[PDB]
């Protein structure tokens, strides 16, 4: 079970660690969160109780360094920090845990949402994403946009997701416009899945990571590229058995976890309708469509 | 963004444009079977593409022959359509392309729109006005034509005659439009005004009668008093 440490808190702000979050007070004695689960990929987060603009947060998998968050009074923000002397991160940590300055990661044995929230996600895959190499750990906040976002402007703070468009070349073959148009399923499984992704778990990760940035930082593109990702699936008339299964899966414990006051603005409805009602899949995503109706019937 | 009312004057500037209506590429007649069930035989069809500056009509004969072995041929139609718009403009030379094409009914916006993917430089755009070309098969010369062709074919028209001769586009498209419009509230009514006068007769190479402008005057008169009857005639003012 590993520590993210913190050098302080000298302002007041709501702290997230994956889907737990907790309120610190300006100076109060806070020195960070351990008992983080090993083996998935985590997001620490941030929201000043000043100027709730700017969600903004890291992030990272222990198994790739050991990670502070340090408070830059000039920049104005939490920032993550890679410590390189393993016994001086270890030295500064065990004052922390000895001083029970730290909150414990909260996990409940039963609970298997972070889990499932990430089951596809790799760090790997995520700093292709978000480029900044020198880090092992990756930024993301409200305001980043995305490269396609950029296309219809600073290219170094972009989310770089897989451009999906539906009236494009890439997705329509010379010859077959309205056949690919109406059943996307060349753009999924060749263009995609075959092509660009390789496998269909590289792009579960990717609308698994869009998804939570959408919740966890409100970002828009993010949203955007999720609801593609989800409508460029159901609007196939040829999925694998095994991707469907694992899609109403995957959305079943998204929309188990969205608040349910933010579902207004995360939640595209024509999506949605389409993707439950309409598209090729309306039958396929059982465990999806029972939440969806029960939690949030005034959508459909 | 959508043609209307606003910029109605930008149809007749010197961007090609051509409207493009898919109300006639589909069309069947309704019936019982033995059986005393309702099936429908389709006929021949034609999409109305037109330049509303030059008069120059590309109508297109959509051929039965175009349905066989075919479902959802409603929505077929609509792609049927935005693929022969595109062969038209593949078939033209550049400086002949159209900079926009205006669909009349906005279910052609996608069609067209992924049809013409190879031309992003070609604005599609929808309308809000109500325009009558649904009347063309009223039209006697286009509608034998359509009627009588046995295989796909393009035939090329001038749909404003040779009134450019005498009016501008502008008006010629008016003229045009009231005579659609008449002829689609009241067909017999439209056509009685418009062949009363042996005398005035259509030419071979033309779809309409060879009217002085003074009896233009008139025949644009009666059309107008016609539409307005109809619309009492059917709301009862
Ligand atoms: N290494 C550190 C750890 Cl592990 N936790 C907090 N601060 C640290 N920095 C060390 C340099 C200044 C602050």
């Amino acid at each position: 079970m590993n520590t993210v440490p913190f050098t302080s808190a000298p302002i007041e702000v709501t702290i997230g660690i994956d889907q737990y979050s907790f309120n610190v007070k300006e100076n109060q004695p806070f020195h960070g969160i351990k008992d983080i689960p090993i083996g998935h990929v985590h997001v620490i987060h941030f929201q000043h109780a000043d100027n709730s603009s700017m969600r903004y947060g890291y992030w990272f998998d222990c198994r790739m360094g050991n990670f502070y968050i340090q408070y830059d009074p000039k920049d104005g923000l939490y920032k993550m920090m890679e410590e390189r002397d393993g016994a001086k991160f270890e030295n500064i940590v065990h004052n922390f845990k000895e001083r029970q300055m730290m909150v414990s990661y909260p996990k409940i044995d039963e609970d298997d949402t972070w889990y499932n929230l990430t089951e596809f996600v790799q760090m790997d895959k995520i700093r292709k994403i978000v480029r900044k190499d020198e880090n092992q750990f990756s930024y993301v906040d409200s305001s980043m946009t995305t490269v396609q976002e950029n296309e219809l402007s600073d290219p170094a703070h972009s989310l770089n997701y897989t451009v999906i468009n539906f009236k494009s070349r890439e997705a329509i073959r010379p010859g077959h416009e309205m056949e690919d148009f109406l059943d996307k399923s060349y753009y999924l499984n060749t263009v995609m899945l075959q092509g660009i992704f390789k496998n269909s778990s590289n792009y579960f990760g990717e609308l698994q990571f869009a998804f939570l940035n959408a919740m966890f930082f409100g970002n828009y593109g993010s949203s955007l590229q999720w609801h593609a990702m989800i409508e460029l699936i159901c609007s196939s008339a040829t999925v694998p058995k095994h991707m469907l299964d694992k899609l109403d899966e995957i959305l079943y414990y998204q929309i188990k976890t969205l608040p349910e006051q933010y579902s207004d603005i995360l939640l595209n409805e024509r999506v949605w309708n389409i993707c439950l009602y309409s598209s090729f899949q309306k039958n396929s995503l059982h465990n999806t469509e029972k939440i969806m109706e029960n939690k949030y019937p005034e959508l459909l | 963004g959508a043609m209307n009312s606003s910029n109605y004057a930008e149809l007749f500037n010197n961007d090609i444009k051509l409207f493009v209506d898919d109300t006639n590429v589909y069309r069947v007649t309704v019936h019982k079977t033995f059986e005393g069930n309702v099936a429908t035989k389709a006929i021949n069809g034609c999409i109305f593409t037109l330049n509303p500056k030059t008069g120059h009509l590309f109508l297109k004969i959509i051929h039965t022959s175009v349905w066989a072995g075919q479902k959802r041929l409603s929505q077929l139609a609509k792609w049927k359509t935005a693929e022969e718009v595109s062969a038209l403009v593949r078939s033209l030379p550049k400086e002949e392309q159209p900079k926009q094409i205006i669909v009349t009914r906005k279910a052609m916006l996608d069609p067209l729109e992924v049809h013409m993917l190879d031309f992003p430089n070609i604005a599609i755009r929808p309308t809000e006005l109500r325009l009558p070309f649904s009347a063309a098969m009223s039209i006697d010369k286009l509608s034998d034509v359509v009627m009588k062709a046995t295989e796909p074919q393009m035939v090329l028209f001038n749909i404003y005659d040779d009134w450019l001769d005498r009016i501008s586009s502008y008006t010629a498209f008016s003229r045009l439009t009231l005579l659609l419009r008449a002829l689609k509230t009241n067909e017999e009514s439209a056509k009685m005004i418009l062949l009363s006068d042996p005398t005035i007769t259509i030419k071979s190479y033309h779809l309409w009668p060879s009217f002085t402008d003074e009896q233009w005057i008139t025949i644009e008169s009666q059309m107008r008093d016609l539409i307005l009857t109809e619309y009492g005639r059917k709301y009862n003012v």
